[PDB]
């Protein structure tokens, strides 16, 4: 399209991927699943994964150093 | 009571890091380039 191209299709990329903001469309909500697992990894400078959100096979496990809760403020 | 005296001498009883590598990530290295030398040579023929 003239801003942005639309499509209906199972884009299965068979290499890997790479963007800076992925968002979902605002009427359809985003679902992510898999069968496994489905795994969300951050790493530090020298590249070593710190921070692990992992939806394992059962229930959920966090790995980090800390985990803070706190409110919109 | 003599029964339960116990007696004590000494003995001689004697009984962390983070790290995970991925395989790669590399963003887009080397962004730069133009498309209008050659498309000014192709339009210039
Ligand atoms: C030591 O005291 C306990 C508690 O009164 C008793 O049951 C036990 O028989 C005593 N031990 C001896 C060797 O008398």
């Amino acid at each position: 399209t003239k801003d942005g191209l639309r499509l209906e299709g199972e884009s299965e990329f068979l290499f890997p991927l790479y963007a800076k903001e992925i968002h979902s469309r605002v009427d359809s909500s985003l679902l992510l699943q898999s069968t496994q697992n489905v795994t969300v990894n951050a790493r530090n400078s020298d590249g070593e994964v710190t921070g692990r959100l992992k939806v394992g096979p059962q229930m959920v496990e966090v790995q980090s150093q800390q985990f803070q809760i706190n409110s919109r403020e | 009571d003599w029964c339960n005296v116990s007696l004590v001498d000494t003995s001689v009883p004697e009984p962390g890091i983070l790290e995970h590598d991925p395989f790669f990530c590399p963003p887009t290295e080397a962004t730069a380039r133009d498309f209008l030398a050659d498309a000014l040579v192709t339009l210039l023929v």
